[PDB]
RNA sequence: AAAAUGAAGACAUUUUAACGAGUAAGGAAACGAAAUGGCGUAAGGACAACAAAAGUAGUAAAGAUUUAAAGUAAUUUAGAU
RNA sequence: UUCCACCUGAAUAUUCCCUUAGGAAGGUCAAAGUAUUAAUAGUAUUGAUUGGUAAAGAUAAUGAUUAGGUGUCAACAUCUUGUCAAACUAUGAAUAAACAAAGAAGAAUUCUCAGUGUUAAAUACACUUCAGGAAUUUAAAUAUAAACAUACUUUGAAUCGGCCAAGUCUGGUAAGCAGGACUGGCGAUGCGGGAUGAACCGAACGUCGAGAUAAAGUGCCAAA
RNA sequence: UAUAAGAAAUUAUUAAGAGCAAGAGAAUUAUUUCAUUUAUAGUGAUUAUUAAUAAACGAGGAGAGAAAUCUUAGUAUUGUGAAUUAAAAGUAAAAAUCCGAUAAUAAUGGAAUGAUAAAAGCUAUUUAAGGUAAGAUUAAUAAAUUUAAUCCCGAGAAUAGAAACUCUUGAAGAAGUAAAUUAUCUACCCGUCUUGAAACACGGACCAAGGAGUCUAACAUGGAUGCGAAUGAGAAUAGCAGGAAAGCUAUAACAUGAAGAGAAAACGAAAAACUAUGAGAGUGUAGAAAUACAUUUAGCAAUAGUAUCUUUCAA
C-alpha cells in the first residue's frame, strides 16, 4: 500500500539501505581504530606504572611521551589539528562567557 | 459522542409517485431512468414535479397556455398538471404535453389544429427535451391561502373564517 | 486562546504531518468520508488546487501554501487514540504540568503516543 | 444521505459514509427504490390441490398442560399428553 | 387510562383574564409540504462608534468627616493633612451592543442619455430597475466554518408549581431562608470515581471483541 | 452440430482413502495491538599519558597490606586540590554509565477479528533517472548539509521464476442450547402527584373474567380519488329489471364556486400590462472519465415593486 500511494518510496527506501550499510561500516572502521588507540594507551600506562620502582629520591617523574602515534596523517593536517584546537578552545570560551553574564 | 448541529432526519423531498396510480408510478420510472440515463436537467425537472402532491400541481388554462406560446410558434408547452379550458378566450394552434386534459380543452385544442400529448409521447419525441416550454401553473391563487396568518394584523390580515354571526 | 481549558496544541513537526496523514488521513468527497487509498481519488478530489498526489498533500499542509485552505478544508478532522495526557491532570495548563494549553513542539511526543 | 441497478429476484435490492441516550409529546393507512416497520383479538367480502371433486378435520377440530424451534420484541411454529 | 421495535424530542420568558391549583396570544417541539436559494453565522481580526459598571477622586462640582499652619480665642478667608457615598462625580476600563469589510441580484470605466422637480437659470443636484441604451475590462476586495447548507409555509402536541452550582448580587444575625443577572446542569440521565448521595469530577448509552485512556487511585477488603 | 471441460463405473501399486464441527499447528498475508532487543548527524560529562601554576583546605615534617621491588602504622618541610596551561595522542562516529533528545524503522515471540488468491508481490538479467552532510575512495581545503574525478548500488521499462498443507476429538454423543444447584461480580417496591420517593407519601392479600378517547352534527388543514367554469343532484321524488333496505337510470329545484366592495341607497373591474431575480434549451473549446469555462436563447412558479380599473368618507 505504500508503493501505490507513494511510488518514491523505492528510491527512498534504496538511500536508506545504502546509509545503514555504509554506517555500519564507519562505525566498524572507527573501532578498530580505537582499539588501537585503546592499545597505545595501555602500553604507555602499564610501562609508566613502572612509576612504583625504586627514601626519597626526587620522588618520580615520567616520561612525558610514552604515548605513541598509531594513525599517521601529512604535515598539513598536523597543522590543521592545531589550528582545530584553538577554535574549540575560543568557541569553549565563548560560550562559557555568554552565560556567565 | 460528537456534538453535530442536528442529527440525520429524512429529507423533505419527494422521490416517488404519490398514490397508488398504475400509470403515475410508469411515468415515474421511465423519466427516473431517463434522468439517471442522459443526465439531462429537463428529465430531472420532470421527474421531480411528477412527484409534487396534487395541490402542488395547479392547473394551467388553455388561455394561459396561448399567452406564453404566442412568441414560440412550433413548439411544445409542458405542463405536468391537467388543462383546463378558459371558454372566454379562443385556442390557438399549439401542441401541449400534459398529463390530463379536460373533455372541453381537449376538444378545443384539437378542434384548432393542434395536438394533446402524453409525457411518454414527449419522451419518446423529445426525451432531452429540444423544443418545449417548461410552464407551471399559479400557486397563491387557491383561496386557502387567504385565511392564513392573523386577521387582527395590522400588515397583511387573514380573513376570518366564516362563522357564528359574521358580519 | 479562548478555548484553551478544551484543546491541547503546538506546532507538529514533517514527521507528524506524514504520519497522521498516511494513517489517519481521509477526504470528503460526495459528503462521504472516504480513507485515502490512492492518488486517482486525492487527485479527483483536489486536482484543480494542482495537488495530484499524497506527498503534494503533505507538502502543502507543512509549508502553509496558496492553496492551504482548499487543501486543509477537504481534510476530514483525524479520530486518535488515548495517550497519557498529562501529569497532574487535565484541569490545568500545560505550563503548570496539566494536559490543555500550548504545548509547542512538545505537542509531538503527545502525537506519538496517539495516532 | 448519495450514487448504481430495477418487472419481480428478495432478506423491504447493491455499494460507501455518517449516525443510534431520553420524561411530556409527535411520527393514521397507501405510495419500487416506498413521507417509520410490524404482532395480536373478533366479525364481513374474496383467495387457498388449476387436468372436471380444488385449504384442514373421527387415520382426531377448537380448547387445556408442558417440551423444543424461529423472531431484538410484540408473538409465531411444531412434538407429546 | 390496556401491544412491540425505530426516529425526532421539550417547558417555567412576554401580553391579557373575578387571574394566582386554571385559560387564550406567544416562545420551545413534532409531523406534513415546498423553494435553486438578494436565502448562513451564540466565532475571531481590522476600521469608525455607543455606554458610565469595576476602579479612581475628595477645596474637581453636590454632600460626609479628623486635625495642623498663615492672614484679619472665636469666626471668616487661604495652604496642607486623615477618612468616605446605592439614591455624588471630572476621568473611566475588562466583558459587551450595534455597524462596515462590495447582491436591483459579482465589479469598474467610457460614450450616449430621457421624465419630473429643486434652482435665479441650469449642462449642478435629487429620484426614477446607480430611468434607459451601447462598447471595453473584469470573478478582486480579512480569517474560520457552512449542500442531508439555507429559507421556510401549514397544521398541531405537551408546557409556563421548578430545583442545584458559583473566583455573583439584594433583604435578613443567619438558614438545606426569600428573591434576582450570566452560564452549565438535575428535572428528562443511565455509566466510571467521590464508601453511601438529583445536581460534585470524567463522560453521555444500538449488540459485542481487542487495545490505548479520563476523573481518580496502587498495605488488605480492591485491579494496580 | 465442432473443441476442451472431460463425470460415474474399471485396471496394477502404495507415502493407501469420507462429510461436517471443535481444537492445535505449518507457509504467505490484511486491520489493530502487547512484551523483549536493537540504531536515532548531543559535537554535554567521565572512562591513567606526562608536567606546571594554583583559591581553598586540614594535617603532617626530620605490627597491616603485597609476594613489590613500595606504602602504612603509633608509642618549616610536605599533602590534596576546584580552575587554568604545555608537550604527546587525536579527522575527532567504539563500548559502559549519567545528562539532554527522542520513541521510531527492524527483528524475535504472541493476542482479537479474518483471508488463501495472485499481484502497482518479492527475486533474477539488461540501459541508467537518481545517491542534496550519509554509498565508497581520493584530491584541493575545513569550527562546510564546500567543490571536482571514478568507482559502486541502482528507480522506470522490457524479458523470465517459483503456494496448496499436517495432527487430535466426536452416535461409546463433538460444537451449541436449555433446566436445576454451586461459586465470583451484580440487583431497594411497583403505579402516581411531585423540584425531588426505595421512602416513616398514597392504592396494592392472591387468581380468573369484565374494564375506560366512542357515536352523531358544523367548520378548517392535510395526504390518496373523479370531474373542472364548473362540481354535486343516493333533495325530496319518479321509473327499470328480479322476487332486491342492494344495483342502474332520471337535462333538475337547489348548495358551493365562477365578482368585488358599501350600513344602505346606488354600483360593479385591462395600458390584450411594466420592472428585477429566477426554471429550461442549444453551439464551441478544453481537461480529458466524469467534468470545467465561453457564448446564443427562453424567461414558467415565487417574492417584491409599478402603472391602470371596480367599490368605499376612507385601499
Amino acid at each position: 500500500a505504500m508503493v501505490k500511494l507513494n511510488p518514491y518510496a523505492k528510491i527512498a527506501s534504496h538511500k536508506l539501505a545504502q546509509v545503514a550499510k555504509a554506517q555500519a561500516a564507519h562505525k566498524a572502521q572507527y573501532a578498530a581504530k580505537m582499539e588501537k588507540i585503546l592499545a597505545a594507551k595501555k602500553e604507555a600506562l602499564n610501562q609508566s606504572v613502572a612509576k612504583r620502582f625504586g627514601g626519597k629520591v626526587i620522588k618520580v617523574k615520567v616520561e612525558n611521551n610514552l604515548l605513541k602515534a598509531t594513525v599517521k596523517r601529512t604535515a598539513k593536517q598536523d597543522a590543521y589539528m592545531k589550528k582545530y584546537d584553538g577554535i574549540v578552545k575560543a568557541n569553549a570560551k565563548k560560550y562559557a562567557e555568554k552565560i556567565g553574564f | 459522542a460528537i456534538d453535530l448541529d442536528r442529527h440525520h432526519v429524512r429529507k423533505h423531498v419527494s422521490k416517488t409517485a404519490r398514490g397508488n396510480n398504475a400509470y403515475m408510478k410508469l411515468l415515474v420510472r421511465l423519466y427516473g431512468f431517463l434522468a439517471r440515463r442522459t443526465q439531462s436537467k429537463f428529465a430531472k425537472t420532470i421527474l421531480h414535479r411528477l412527484c409534487l402532491s396534487r395541490v402542488n400541481r395547479p392547473i394551467v388554462s388553455t388561455s394561459k397556455l396561448a399567452c406564453l406560446m404566442k412568441k414560440h410558434p412550433e413548439e411544445t408547452a409542458v405542463c405536468v398538471n391537467t388543462v383546463t379550458y378558459d371558454s372566454r378566450y379562443p385556442v390557438p394552434k399549439m401542441n401541449v404535453c400534459a398529463l390530463k386534459f379536460t373533455k372541453t380543452a381537449e376538444a378545443a385544442i384539437t378542434k384548432a389544429g393542434g395536438k394533446c400529448l402524453r409525457f411518454d409521447e414527449l419522451a419518446l419525441k423529445a426525451p432531452t427535451g429540444r423544443k418545449t416550454v417548461l410552464i407551471r401553473g399559479k400557486r397563491n391563487v387557491r383561496e386557502a391561502l387567504k385565511h392564513f396568518g392573523k386577521v387582527c394584523a395590522k400588515k397583511n390580515p387573514a380573513k376570518q373564517y366564516k362563522g357564528k354571526q359574521t358580519k | 486562546r479562548l478555548v484553551d481549558p478544551y484543546v491541547t496544541y503546538g506546532y507538529p513537526t514533517l514527521e507528524t504531518v506524514q504520519k497522521l496523514i498516511y494513517k489517519r488521513g481521509a477526504l470528503k468527497i460526495n459528503g462521504n468520508r472516504m480513507p485515502i487509498t490512492s492518488n486517482c481519488m486525492i487527485k479527483k478530489a483536489l486536482g484543480d488546487k494542482d495537488v495530484v498526489c499524497v506527498d503534494d498533500l503533505v507538502h502543502e499542509i507543512y509549508t502553509v501554501g496558496k492553496h492551504f485552505k482548499e487543501v486543509n478544508n477537504k481534510l476530514a478532522p483525524f479520530k486518535l487514540n488515548g495517550a497519557k495526557i498529562a501529569e497532574k491532570n487535565k484541569k490545568i495548563h500545560f505550563i503548570l504540568g496539566g494536559g490543555f494549553g500550548n504545548r509547542e513542539l512538545l505537542i509531538n511526543k503527545l502525537l506519538a503516543n496517539m495516532i
